[PDB]
Formats: structure tokens, sequence, C-alpha cells
């Protein structure tokens, strides 16, 4: 069975490099902004074969835009750097407003990305600076149930630490 | 000084025009050089019969109908007949103009088979309508314009039959790039959804800033896995505009009663791989404030330069919201050159080896005929005579509408633009002087035109005639290649349907003319009501 699933999030948070470092197992490099894509990956979950279709949407220029991609959608996957608190409070302001509004009661599996960056030392440098600190799992996970996220999970598109759990999830959840 | 205000406009938008009209021509001539004649059957429909896209003519079985039906071809075809049958039915006040149009209509669509017979009557029915009208003491220069009886209205068609030949051999080409400098001039810039305005307009009626020019790559439907389609347009054309544009680029050779219709498209924009989402001019994702629709264009969707898009199976206002003579001025010089081109054609005894066609010739030689007849020396009457009879009613006729010669599409803007050459075509025909906006552009351009006129008839004049006998074989040539084009029987059983409204009037005169009556006609005709 096919399940329809969009990824939104701010920009440069790791929405294609998720999209990437799964679907072809592979990390990229350089980053160029998405207007909208489309990947494929058909896994099976428990013994049931899936025909699983990401969508990698944009993240303020595409807003007018975007929408295009919520139509028919199963579940959703809202996407926030776990070091860029920034990003974190735009999950109850910016996108989850959104979400519910075009595809409501539809499921929704909140995500924190570059979970690489969180065990990290050089990261911190600019952080401790700048007054802010990373977001912690209970942080985040409270986050998960204020915005009626079926789930809280955290991964890093680059090590793919957990990066398999996330998807696995995101088709038990529909 | 109206005069020395424009000539310092042109002077400026001089140069912009020969890079401009420039563009077009290698733009238009790769676009068909490397044409969608209605066949004969087509074309003459749309022009004896407006706005019919409907039958009967091309088209029933009956059995107590074709026993009757060879009664009123033979018996049409008889000379006093079909004369009197006119006549009588002329005389009375009950039908009008818009009846004597199809009736004369009808008969081109029946004795088709016999051209050289119809312009015997034909010949006769113009006779007397001068006759008649001359009689009266009717002013010379106001009798063909405009009165357009039953005659008149079958000289529209003579010419409409004869002339098809020669909008193929030569006059063809100048019209078609005439439509085509237009279509792909507006296209140019932005152009209205809504008000059908355009930026380049030609009429100072439909004349509408900041756009910029992108470049898409379409995928040809027709095809597949094989090199793409680029397609010039603006970042402000509606979803619909666009789905225009890619189906003109990529069904170039296909005609188009043949290429799938816009609407029954959808727009795709084609990213990344197996990503592509369906724009359409009205969904969901659509701007607005206040109580109103605002139509989805480019900028709104933001298009990016060179993005790639495929046409597939489809499952309020736009832009403007309510010395601008430099502009008008940049289209007028433009398309200086593609007029020109059609108004020599037009105006042309002997071109591209195609002589003139018998039919004009025939027909302005039998105009000095009648012309002579009547001792009318006044060059500028029978001058007028002929304008009104070809010019002014065949020319324009295709001018202002060209898909009846074509098969394709008039678009909103492009009408509003024949239509100015339409009017300076008319003009320049006009034997009559003239002190807006039309008669002030082509100001220094009508005494020119006028001269072609002159000229041209002028030397139709000095000509040798057409003997009565290679009339009748060119006439007979034209008759038989397009015979049974049209179904026969669909037209005269039209035409008798009106001999049973008036069968009183008609009856009285069949048998009050000792020439109906000496043949026994009347006679004829009694069996050919009964039985049917
Ligand atoms: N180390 C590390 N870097 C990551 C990770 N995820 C994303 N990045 C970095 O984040 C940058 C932007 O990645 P990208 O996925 O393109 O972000 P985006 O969400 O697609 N941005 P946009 O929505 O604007 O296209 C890349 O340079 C990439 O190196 C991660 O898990 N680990
Ligand atoms: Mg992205």
């Amino acid at each position: 069975q096919a399940i329809k699933c969009v990824v939104v999030g701010d920009g440069a948070v790791g929405k294609t490099c998720l999209l990437i470092s799964y679907t072809t197992n592979a990390f990229p490099g350089e980053y160029i902004p998405t207007v909208f894509d489309n990947y494929s990956a058909n896994v099976m979950v428990d013994g049931k074969p899936v025909n699983l279709g990401l969508w990698d949407t944009a993240g303020e220029d595409y807003d007018r835009l975007r929408p295009l991609s919520y139509p028919q959608t199963d579940v959703f996957l809202i996407c926030f750097s776990l070091v860029s608190p920034a990003s974190f409070e735009n999950v109850r302001a910016k996108w989850y407003p959104e979400v519910r509004h075009h595809c409501p009661n539809t499921p929704i599996i909140l995500v924190g990305t570059k979970l690489d960056l969180r065990d990290d030392k050089d990261t911190i440098e600019k952080l401790k600076e700048k007054k802010l600190t990373p977001i912690t799992y209970p942080q985040g996970l409270a986050m998960a149930k204020e915005i009626g996220a079926v789930k809280y999970l955290e991964c890093s598109a680059l090590t793919q630490r957990g990066l398999k759990t996330v998807f696995d999830e995101a088709i038990r959840a529909v | 000084r109206l005069q020395l205000q424009m000539d310092n406009l042109e002077s400026r938008v001089a140069l912009e025009c020969k890079e401009a009209f420039a563009e077009l021509q290698t733009d238009i001539h790769e676009l068909t050089s490397d044409i969608p004649f209605l066949d004969y059957r087509t074309y003459a429909m749309r022009v004896l019969f407006p706005g019919i896209e409907d039958h009967p003519v091309l088209k029933e079985v009956q059995a107590n109908v074709e026993k009757s039906l060879t009664l009123f071809g033979q018996l049409l075809t008889k000379k006093h007949f079909l004369l009197t049958f006119i006549r009588t039915l002329e005389a009375q006040r009950s039908f009008s103009m818009r009846d004597r149009g199809n009736v004369a209509s009808l008969i081109m669509t029946a004795l088709q088979g016999e051209m050289e017979y119809a312009t015997g009557v034909l010949k006769q029915l113009l006779s007397d309508l001068i006759e008649k009208n001359l009689e009266s003491k009717n002013h010379p220069k106001l009798l063909l314009r405009r009165t357009e009886s039953v005659a008149e209205k079958m000289l529209t068609n003579w010419f409409t039959f004869l002339l098809y030949k020669f909008l193929k051999e030569c006059a063809g080409e100048p019209l078609f790039m005439l439509y085509c400098a237009i279509k792909q001039q507006m296209e140019k810039g932005p152009i209205d959804a809504i008000t059908g305005e355009a930026r380049y307009s030609l009429s100072e009626d439909k004349l509408i800033i900041d756009y910029k020019t992108l470049t898409l790559n379409c995928v040809n439907p027709e095809h597949e896995n094989a090199p793409e389609v680029p397609v010039k347009g603006l970042n402000c054309d509606t979803v619909t505009q666009v789905k225009e544009k890619l189906l003109d680029a990529v069904y170039k050779g296909v005609p188009y009663s043949q290429r799938p219709k816009a609407g029954d498209m959808d727009l795709e924009w084609r990213q990344g791989r197996m990503a592509r989402i369906i724009l359409q001019d009205e969904d969901v994702t659509t701007k607005i404030d206040n109580d109103w629709k605002r139509l989805n264009t480019l900028a709104h969707y933001q298009v990016t330069d060179g993005s790639s898009v495929a046409l597939v199976p489809k499952q309020l206002w736009h832009l403007v919201k309510n010395i601008y003579l430099t502009r008008l001025l940049a289209t007028k010089g433009t398309l200086q050159k593609f007029v020109d081109d059609l108004f020599e054609t037009i105006f042309s005894t002997a071109h591209r080896g195609s002589a003139l066609p018998l039919a004009i010739k025939y027909m302005f030689d039998f105009l000095d005929e009648q012309a002579d007849k009547h001792q009318i020396h006044d060059s500028d009457v029978r001058h007028t005579w002929k304008s009104n009879c070809l010019p002014l009613r065949f020319w324009v006729n295709v001018i202002k509408n060209p898909q009846f010669v074509f098969d394709i599409h008039k678009n909103s803007i492009t009408d509003a633009c024949l239509s100015v050459v339409a009017q300076t075509f008319m003009d320049s025909c006009s034997t009559s002087e003239h002190k807006p906006s039309n008669k002030l552009l082509y100001a220094k351009d009508i005494p020119n035109y006028k001269s072609w006129v002159e000229r041209y008839y002028a030397d139709i004049a000095k000509m040798p005639a057409i003997s009565d006998q290679d009339m009748s074989a060119y006439l007979a040539e034209q008759s038989r290649l397009h015979l049974s084009q049209f179904n026969s029987m669909s037209a005269l059983h039209e035409i008798y349907s009106y001999i049973a409204k008036y069968k009183d009037e008609i009856l009285v005169a069949l048998e009050k003319d000792e020439q109906a009556r000496r043949q026994r006609l009347r006679s004829k005709l009694e069996q050919v009501v009964d039985t049917m």
C-alpha cells in the first residue's frame, strides 16, 4: 500500500539530506535550497510492503506555493534543527498551524534533525557564546505532545543514527 | 500642427522598428518555413453561413421526396424559373435581408455543379438591380453600398467560390503571415486575460510597466524520451495563456482543428525527478484580499527560468486595474511591412507567376459594360461600383476574419488589430477623402493605398477581355472540381421549403410572364409541389 508523506520545516534544517541519506542511504554535501521534489522507497514494515513517497518541500519565499504538496497526505514530518532553538520555536507557531489547516486529522511525527550536532564540542563554541543551548529531549518531547504529534523522533541525516527509526514510525502511524 | 507632432515620434521609434520587425520575420519564418488552409468544404461553409457550425449542407434519405427532388432540380435550372422565382419573392414585404441572404447562399450551394449557368442568372439579377436603382434616380455612387439585396448576396458568394484558388497560389501567404505577425507580437508582452487588452495593442482601445522574460523547456506530449521543446514566455501569463503558448510551439506543424484544446490539458511543473504538480489557473492556492478572484500567474506560483514542463490530460482581474502615443507607432511601424505586402498582392494583376483570377477581370469587364451602357463617364462612379463589389465585400471580410480561410483560432487581442487594418483597408478603397486614432495613424499611408486601388482597376481595364467561350470553360472547370463537394439534396430541399410559403404569388407570376407560360413551366411547377 502507498503512503503519502510530506516533510515541512525551516530552511537549512536537513530535510533534503534526511530524505537523501535514506532513499539512497548516502549523505550528500553542499546545500542547495529545495523548491519541491519527490522521492520513492519501498520497504517492508513488520511484514507488509509499502510504497513510501517522500515529498520534500521548501522552507518563506515558497509559502505561496508549498501547499500544493499537502493534498491527500497520510502523514506529516515537521522538522527542526536540534541545534537551532529558533526553528524549535517555529514548530508551534509556523508549521503546526499550517499543516493541520489543509490536512487536519492526519497524524504528525515531529522530528529533530542533526542529532550529531548534539554530542559535538565545536558547535557548542558557537552556542554557549550565543547564550543559546541545543534542544534537549524533554523540551522537544513536550513540544510533541503539545502539538498533538503521534510520536517524537530524533535522528541524524548524516550519521544515520536512528534515521530508519523515523520513517518506520511514520508508516506505523498510518 | 498634428502632422508635425507625429513625424517626430515616428523618427524616434524608427530604429526600434527595424530591430522589432527583423526579430519577427526570423522567428515567424522558421516557425513556418521548415499552411492550414481550410479545405474548400470548410472554407466555403464559414462564408455562406455566418456562425453556422451546424448542418444541413454536408449531410437524410426520403422516398416520397427524391422522386420530387429531381423536379425542383431540372426546373430551377430553367433560366426564367429562377428569375421569376426571385423577382416575385423579393417583391414581397415578407422576408428581410436575413432571408435574402440565405436564399442567395442555398442556390449557390445547389448550382455549384453548374457555375457556368448560375453566372448567367447572376448577371441578369445584377442587371435589373442596376436598372431599378437608376430608374429611380438613385445616386450611382450609393448603389452597391449598401442595399444587400438578393443579387448582391449571390455575388458575394460568386467571388467566394472562384477566389479560393487565388487564396492558394498567391494571397494565402501574406495573410497568414499578417495573422502570425499579430499573434506573435501581442504575446511579446502582457495580455490581460480578463479584459483582452494587451501591451503592444495596435488599437488605441485595447491598449494596456515592468515584466520579465522567461524561457521554459516543455516535454513534447506527442512523443517521449527525446529532445525537449523550449517555449519563450512571460512571468505574467495566465496558466491558460501558457497552455496556449506551449500548444502552439509543440504542435507547430499540426493544424488547430486537431490540436488538443487548452481546456482539456493541465499544466504540470516538472522538477527534480518524478516530481510534478498540477498548476491550475484557479485552485486552492490563490491570492486575494477582498471579495475578488485573482487569476493565478507565474510569479504567483514563482516560476523559474528554464523550468521543465509537460502537458498532461486534464483531470476576477489580471493585470491592469482602472505622450502615450510613442508605443502605438512602434506597432504601426513594426507591422508596416507585413501589411504593404498584403495590400500589394491584393491589388496585383500579375503576382508570382499567377495572373489575375478570371472571376475578377470578367466581373470588372461586366461593370464597365453596364457603366458604358448608361453613358456613365464619371470614373469616380465605376470606381466605387468595383470597390463595393470585390474589396469592401469579399476581401475586407477575410481580413477581419482570417479563420474562414485558415484552420486557426483568432484570440481576443488579435481581433482588435485586424479591425484596425480592415478599417484602413476600407478607407483606401473609398474615393472620398477624410479629415480619430485610426485615421491619424495611417494618415500618411491612405493616399498611397488609394493610388494602388486605382492602378489596380486601370490595369484590369487595359487587359484584353475574356471570350464568352473561355469563361464557360473556366467556370465549367471550377464547377466540376467541386461538383458534389456538398450534399445538394439538403440545399435543394431547403429551397423547396420557401416555395411553399408564398406559393400563391409564385404561381401567379409563373403564369403572368409570357415566358414561363409559353414553355408551360407553370405546369412543371404544379407537378413539383403536389408530388413533394
Ligand atoms: N552534520 C550534519 N549536517 C546536516 C544534517 N542534516 C543536514 N545537515 C546540513 O544541513 C545543510 C542543509 O541541508 P538541507 O537538507 O539541504 O536542508 P533543507 O532542509 O533541505 N533546506 P531547504 O528546505 O531550504 O532546502 C547541509 O549543508 C547539510 O550538511 C545532519 O544530520 N548532520
Ligand atoms: Mg528541503
